[PDB]
């Protein structure tokens, strides 16, 4: 403890609030719902996206947000808890999302988040993958891409990973 | 073998505005030769970053010798760059273009209410796709001061909804001479016709201009003729301490824009990779990075040390010379 | 373990139950006889696997002296060479040398200050590295901004896998540009003399 | 109609549209507005990415309608 | 005096005005990092505002302004 010194001469003598605005403003699609597990405490929760159209069209995806005290100029870490399919999400549950790391901005909302969030479902991509067989196969086969997503979210095997049943109900 | 800044100011150097007027065929030669030795270049971003920064003093100044020969060069360009590069460029040249026809617009309705002294030309450009940058403190006094007020009358009765930043440092005009002996007529920067009626002390605040550059300007103007020290020529000069801190500028910038895209290859390659040894990194970044440049490796890495500290990639423990990515 | 809450209840501050004041951190350096910025109590920091320096958490300290096994600080001075002993075989020499990095720092901040960081490279690195001052000297000089962790943690593998003339050093590795800056600066005044260690 | 946009300032605009309007235009009208290039623009319609050469009919957008804008978005 | 004088501008944008749009908060109010507890507020060449405090520290990540992708200058 080197600096236990100086503390002592000068002992004698929420920054969200943002996330905060973020959520009142917030705007959800009625594909996507959140949950919070602590009311009182908005720097974690919970999103579910249901896409309604696309591959991956009937089924349910769950992230979680964990917002560090550097919000807004540090962006939300945010995970898939779901397993899923998909070029852009590995099996270990990291996301694929410019806006999450490199093209995050202090000008973007968990609005903004969602809407890319969403948007890998919407229109996934092959480029810059996570999941190397799935962009793959996306890029070669779409009908087979689609095939496989489908057994993706009803529960099965495709590989030697078992793929467990997203549905929603 | 030029090389290419030095390739860019000769392709400024052919297209301005010369005493000689290069004939036609001449022009397109060179231009030809001039991407035939393009095509050689290594770096050629600080190439396209000096030949668009100055094509935008030739629009500006109405400098060009040969309107067609630009606009094939351009057309040049696109072909080897790609419209990526050429988009600015375009825009540049198309805005000269409805600069002057707004100015012509305002000609004719320069001599029907009140038309004034200064045969008043101004070239307005975008906010814009244009290289240059905002005017310094200024004072702006006497005479002028009318005719801006006046022009900044009726853009309100076109489009209210547009604010117009004003740049002095790139504002020339003519001036006449009486008092001295033998008559002469002299071209002025707007800062040097602004000093004109002291001490630098209180004729920096009179004019409301900066020290720094209000030094580069009397040193040329003393220089022509005539800090708390009292004080077709033509003397409107570029100024030499000056205007090399301008190249200094540029090639940051070309530094800067070169770390952006390097981070952005090396996060690509180490996605892919997952895990690679420093030298294969190295020389991916390399063959990756090539047709726009060839960085000098000190830069590269001083990428990854930056890549480090946002995490988006670590050393791999036990393994010396090896990194591997995160999430 | 009512002994370890009673000793605990001497040191804490009544504001906060969990935190320990630093009137009780220098309280528990005079007890262990020891200065509050020695060498010993780093490492005791280290074994309690604190998160900053001044500061103990009650988790910090009970799990600490729990695995520990000590239930007074006289068991803990004990305890002080059995600690010291650790580094010397595969190590986690490097995990200590690591730790000092986030102890040392504010948890608000990625760097560490530059006069920081110097003192506690003259703590845990004297010894082991020769020019150690000279980089201090660099830096003071040549660098006026924070340390980067990558730099700190690589600084070990220099005192360790490159020569004192620095003749296995590559400038073209994978070694942080800061290291190679000081290399550069380096080899000039040491290539012309004589090593006696 | 008059759509109120949702921009990145944290405030909401309205805005002129014709319904046989292609899209691409309101990026324009948010430029003029709100000073950012149409270039880089997204617009989010309830949870989707409006298209670009498409119409706001096709939208079927009405004066009440709100639109969000967000930067690009790029999956990898 | 002047018989002719050629000048050159550049016309910019015209914004609302009203809010930061980093803290989101209102620009005349102090900036969230300074409501937790000299707070003022730059400008751009984009006529985009914010607080000192947000900017700056966005501009030590990258130089630009965050709305537009244009280069940052002060007025
Ligand atoms: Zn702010
Ligand atoms: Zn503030
Ligand atoms: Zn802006």
């Amino acid at each position: 403890m080197i600096k236990l010194f100086s503390l002592k001469q000068q002992k004698k003598e929420a920054a969200q609030l943002r996330i905060q605005k973020d959520i009142n403003e917030l705007n959800l699609p009625k594909t996507c719902d959140i949950s919070f597990s602590d009311p009182d405490d908005l720097l974690n929760f919970k999103l579910v996206i249901c896409p309604d159209e696309g591959f991956y069209k009937s089924g349910k995806f769950v992230f979680s947000f964990k917002v560090g005290q550097g919000y807004p100029h540090d962006p939300p870490k945010v995970k898939c808890e779901t397993m899923v399919y998909h070029p852009s999400i590995d099996l270990e549950g990291n996301v694929s999302l410019n806006i999450l790391r490199e093209d995050w901005k202090p000008v973007l909302t968990i609005n903004s988040i969602i809407y890319g969030l969403q948007y890998l479902f919407l229109e996934p991509n092959p480029e810059d993958p996570l999941n190397k067989e799935a962009a793959e196969v996306l890029q070669n086969n779409r009908r087979l891409f689609e095939q496989n997503v489908q057994r993706s979210m009803r529960g099965g095997y495709i590989g030697s990973t078992y793929f467990e049943r997203c549905l929603k109900h | 073998s030029k090389s290419p800044e030095e390739l860019a100011r000769y392709c400024d150097s052919l297209l301005k505005k010369s005493s000689k007027n290069p004939e036609e065929a001449e022009l397109e030669d060179t231009l030809n030769q001039v991407m035939e030795k393009f095509k050689k270049i290594e770096d050629k971003d600080v190439f396209q970053k000096f030949y668009a920064k100055m094509l935008a003093k030739r629009l500006v100044h109405q400098n060009s010798a040969s309107d067609d020969a630009e606009a094939s060069m351009i057309s040049k360009l696109k072909q080897a760059c790609g419209f990526e590069y050429t988009s600015k460029l375009q825009r540049m040249f198309q805005d000269i273009g409805v600069s002057k026809d707004l100015n012509e617009q305002f000609k004719k309705h320069l001599t029907n209410s009140e038309p004034l002294d200064l045969d008043f030309s101004i070239q307005v450009l975008s906010s814009g796709s244009w290289p240059f940058q905002q005017s310094c403190t200024f004072a702006l006094p006497s005479e002028l001061e009318r005719s801006y007020q006046r022009f900044t009358a009726f853009y309100a009765s076109r489009h209210s909804g547009r604010k117009l930043t004003w740049l002095y440092q790139l504002s020339k005009g003519e001036l006449v001479t009486n008092c001295f002996k033998n008559r002469y007529t002299l071209q002025a920067s707007t800062f040097q016709m602004a000093i004109l009626l002291y001490t630098v002390q209180q004729l920096t605040d009179s004019t409301q201009i900066k020290m720094d550059i209000l030094a580069q300007v009397l040193q040329i103007l003393l220089k022509s003729k005539l800090p708390d020290t009292l004080i077709r020529v033509n003397i409107n000069v570029p100024m030499k301490t000056e205007q090399k801190q301008e190249q200094e500028t540029t090639h940051k910038n070309i530094e800067e824009d070169r770390k952006l895209l390097i981070q952005a290859a090396i996060v690509r390659i180490m996605r892919m990779r997952k895990v690679l040894k420093h030298q294969q990194l190295l020389g991916e970044v390399l063959t990756q990075l090539s047709s726009r440049f060839k960085p000098r490796v000190p830069v590269i890495k001083k990428c990854i040390d930056i890549l480090i500290e946002k995490e988006y990639l670590e050393r791999v423990d036990g393994e010396k010379d090896t990194y591997s990515y995160l999430a | 373990r009512k002994k370890l809450e009673q000793l605990y209840n001497r040191y804490k501050d009544p504001q906060d139950e969990n935190k320990i004041g630093i009137d009780g951190i220098q309280q528990f350096c005079d007890d262990l006889a020891l200065d509050p910025a020695s060498i010993s109590v780093l490492i005791i920091a280290w074994k309690f696997r604190a998160a900053t320096q001044c500061e103990f958490s009650k988790q910090e300290f009970m799990d600490g002296m729990t695995e520990l096994g000590c239930d007074s600080i006289e068991k803990l001075k004990a305890q002080i060479p059995k600690m010291e002993q650790e580094l010397k075989e595969p190590g986690r020499f490097k995990d200590f040398y690591q730790f000092t990095f986030n102890f040392a720092k504010n948890p608000g901040q990625k760097g560490l200050d530059l006069e920081m960081a110097i003192a506690y490279w003259n703590l845990v690195l004297n010894g082991r590295f020769k020019f150690l001052d000279l980089w201090n000297k660099f830096l003071l000089e040549h660098h006026k901004r924070s340390i980067p962790k990558d730099t700190w943690n690589l600084l070990l593998d220099f005192s360790t896998m490159i020569a004192d003339d620095m003749s296995n050093y590559d400038e073209e590795g994978a070694w942080p540009v800061l290291i190679d800056d000081f290399v550069e600066f380096a080899r000039p005044q040491i290539a012309g003399t004589k090593s006696t260690t | 109609m008059l759509i109120k946009v949702k921009t990145l300032t944290g405030k909401e605009i309205e805005i002129d549209i014709e319904p046989t309007d292609k899209v691409e235009r309101i990026k324009e009208r948010v430029e003029e507005k709100e000073g950012i290039p149409p270039q880089q623009q997204r617009l989010i319609y309830s949870g989707k990415q409006m298209n670009d050469e498409k119409t706001a009919a096709d939208y079927k957008i009405l004066g009440g309608s709100v639109l969000h804008l967000v930067l690009a978005l790029r999956g990898g | 005096e002047v018989k002719k004088w050629n000048a050159v501008a550049l016309w910019a944008w015209d914004i609302v005005v009203d809010n930061c749009a980093i803290c989101r908060n209102h620009i005349m109010d102090l900036c969230i990092e300074c409501q937790a507890n000299e707070c003022t507020v730059a400008w751009g060449v984009c006529n985009h505002a914010f607080h000192f405090h947000c900017i700056s520290r966005w501009l030590k990540t990258r130089q630009v302004c965050p709305l537009d992708n244009r280069e940052w200058e002060f007025q």
